[PDB]
């Protein structure tokens, strides 16, 4: 669930 | 970016 | 003037330098900088040569210095500069030059570099990157401001990122560089370390170890939002990584920081405070308790229902990553709904992309099985969450998206209604 940007 | 010297 | 470029190639050393000064002039007007009109005089590899070693270092400064609002330009304008070996020279002249002379280079280098990838990685290909650290051991802020800046370019980049063997040679400096009194220097230290977190786990431990975050933290406090928004956003691009990576950030007394950010007047940044503090629920059970504990909760559910779309966006996130560990402690659920998140939750339904339609409806179901293993337990008739969901008018809404054209979402729907609501 981990988001990158 | 750029820039300029003045 | 014809007449300038005909002393510019004068063998005369005193036409040349009077040349090369009247050029440099017309180039640092305060209006439209004829650059097209010189470069078409053919006078730009002339330039060049004067900056070479044996050259008198005025002519050398002022050469550069014409070069370099030259190469301020356009891509097209920089590539006659690049094109004509500039960049070697302007290299060796962080070494030899005076302190005005570095000055130039280091801005005609910022220049170059902030063209394009190929040009920031062809700066650091020439291995400018040694010199440039060395000019930060000097004491004067005006010269370390201009190669913080151009330090800045030569990290930032994430299509095709800049070599992490060179550029993450400057992590020291900066660790130093997020202590300046200068605001200028200060703000492009930080953007600068933000495109170093932009990485792999490799980058964010690099970071770790050289003790930014912490620092970086203090930082989120500062009263211009100039030094905020860079510095959230690596902070933001640390807690990306695994949990223990996470951990040395909670432990800077992140949290608490973030608490206060979420009441900021600039919309991008409340965005971003989310962003991060949904990538914190995303971790262990404690690290969801962290959260509670720092009673970031509350005002992230008055986001949920009436900020912009695109901080909402985040802030469901956020409250949906938490109702995950709701299989471990169900109390964080009890606490979560005690909170009201229910009905912004539902509402959300209503407006939301296919993609925030998948996470709302993750929540509420995980909402809705605590809320029933306590039906059991308590002995009790009825699904407390199931009827607080009816009465928001969750209960409808859930029913419409068995009409969407995702599966993922239909199906999750009917499941929905049927295990709760028949």
């Amino acid at each position: 669930a981990k988001k990158a940007a | 970016k750029k820039k300029r010297k003045v | 003037l014809p007449q300038m470029t005909q002393q510019l190639n004068s063998d005369d050393m005193q036409e040349q330098l009077s040349a090369t000064v009247k050029f440099r002039q017309i180039l640092s007007r305060e209006h439209r900088p004829p650059i097209d009109v010189v470069i078409q005089a053919g006078v730009v590899p002339r330039l060049v040569e004067f900056m070479r070693e044996n050259q008198p270092e005025m002519l050398q400064l002022e050469a550069a210095w014409a070069l370099t609002n030259i190469a301020s330009g356009t891509s097209a304008q920089t590539k006659v500069v690049v094109d004509a070996d500039a960049v070697p020279l302007f290299i060796q002249l962080l070494y030899t030059g005076s302190v005005e002379v570095k000055e130039q280079a280091i801005w005609a280098l910022g220049n170059v570099a902030g063209d394009s990838t190929d040009y920031r990685d062809y700066v650091l290909q020439c291995n400018a990157m040694e010199p440039i650290l060395g000019l930060f051991n000097s004491n004067k802020p005006s010269l370390i401001r201009t190669a913080t800046w151009t330090l800045s370019n030569l990290c930032r980049g994430k299509k095709p990122q800049p070599d992490w063997s060179v550029v993450s040679q400057a992590l020291p400096t900066l660790a130093k560089l997020i202590y300046s009194m200068d605001t200028e220097t200060l703000v492009d230290a930080c953007w600068a370390i933000s495109y170093l977190s932009d990485g792999p786990q490799e980058a964010i431990q690099a970071v770790i170890d050289v003790r930014i975050p912490k620092r970086l933290v203090e930082l989120l406090s500062h009263e211009s939002t100039l030094v905020q928004t860079p510095a959230l956003r690596a902070v933001g691009n640390i807690v990306t990584g695994n949990d223990l990576q996470t951990q040395v950030v909670i432990n800077a007394g992140v949290l608490p920081a973030l608490r206060l950010l979420l009441s900021s007047p600039k919309e991008n940044i409340k965005k971003e405070a989310c962003w991060t503090i949904s990538n914190i629920t995303a971790g262990n059970t404690e690290q969801i308790q962290a959260v509670i504990d720092a009673n970031l909760i509350p005002p992230l559910v008055k986001l949920l229902e009436v900020a912009e779309y695109k901080t909402k966006k985040e802030a469901c996130w956020a409250i949906s990553n938490a109702s995950s560990g709701g299989l471990q402690r169900p109390d964080i659920i009890r606490y979560l709904v005690s909170q009201g998140c229910i009905k912004p939750l539902c509402d959300l339904l209503e407006i939301a992309d296919n993609r925030i339609i998948e996470v709302t409806l993750d929540a509420l179901e995980n909402i809705i099985k605590m809320g029933e293993a306590d039906k059991e337990a308590r002995g009790l008739n009825i699904n407390e969450n199931a009827d607080f969901i009816e009465k928001a008018g969750g209960m409808e809404k859930i029913f419409n998206c068995q009409q969407n054209e995702n599966d993922k979402i239909y199906e999750k729907a009917y499941k929905i209604i049927e295990t709760y609501f028949g």
